[PDB]
């Protein structure tokens, strides 16, 4: 299993508006690159929804691609 | 805010060699500790219940391991929660 | 399970701890890291980090350690560098 974490990326990627849609790459189970250039991630899943790394802890995948996705950054 | 990957299958097993060797069963610890008797007790009744207990271990510990049985996150422990906790 | 279960865990109360410890003991987590460090490259493993402050007499688990490194390690390269060490401490 685990699947869970990559289902609910490219699912969540998927919701991208720009010409240069979003990007991510799988480098490991738990290991993610996001964005047009970028650094290596941590990804996990905590009961139904995906974390990834940040600095003061962990956050929701949607709050980070709200945060890092240029087509949802307000 | 901090959250990690805990060695619950440690603490899990320890905790099941440590009640089967000191002669107790986990339900009379889990219906002792729900007073009410309604099937859940609280993160923090639980915890409470352990080091009340005096098995070996530590708040810090028991922050984590009370996180990981709730596996709802609706702040209770229950009955099957409990279970497939100790017993997957 | 085998491999660790996703759980809240109260870091910011651990370091703190260790903070006070330290501080209050007349020692720097620098020299600490240095010592651990023998190959003087920047970095020690997680068990090399572990051992450490187990050996240190330190009030603390391994259960807890295994967490707490892994905290320490934002990445997941398997090292904890000096700047992971100081940012974790020092936010
Ligand atoms: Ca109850
Ligand atoms: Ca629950
Ligand atoms: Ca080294
Ligand atoms: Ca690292
Ligand atoms: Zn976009
Ligand atoms: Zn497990």
């Amino acid at each position: 299993d685990a699947d869970k974490i990559e289902d609910e990326v490219t699912r969540q990627v998927a919701q991208c508006k720009c010409a240069k849609r979003f990007q991510v790459e799988q480098i490991g189970e738990n290991k993610y690159r996001f964005g047009d250039s970028q650094q290596l991630r941590l990804v996990r899943i905590l009961r139904s929804t995906v974390m990834v790394r940040v600095g003061g802890g962990w956050m929701a995948l949607d709050e980070f691609l709200v945060k890092n996705d240029p087509c949802r950054a307000r | 805010g901090h959250m990690a990957n805990f060695d619950f299958d440690v603490w899990r097993k320890k905790y099941m060699r440590w009640m089967n060797h000191k002669k107790s069963r986990v339900m009379d610890f889990f219906r002792r500790i729900d007073k009410d008797q309604d099937g859940k007790i609280t993160r923090q009744e639980f915890i409470d219940g352990i080091l009340a207990s005096k098995f070996p271990t530590t708040k810090l510990e028991m922050t984590a391991v009370a996180d990981i049985f709730d596996r709802d996150g609706d702040g209770y422990i229950d009955y099957y929660e409990f279970v497939a906790a100790l017993h997957p």
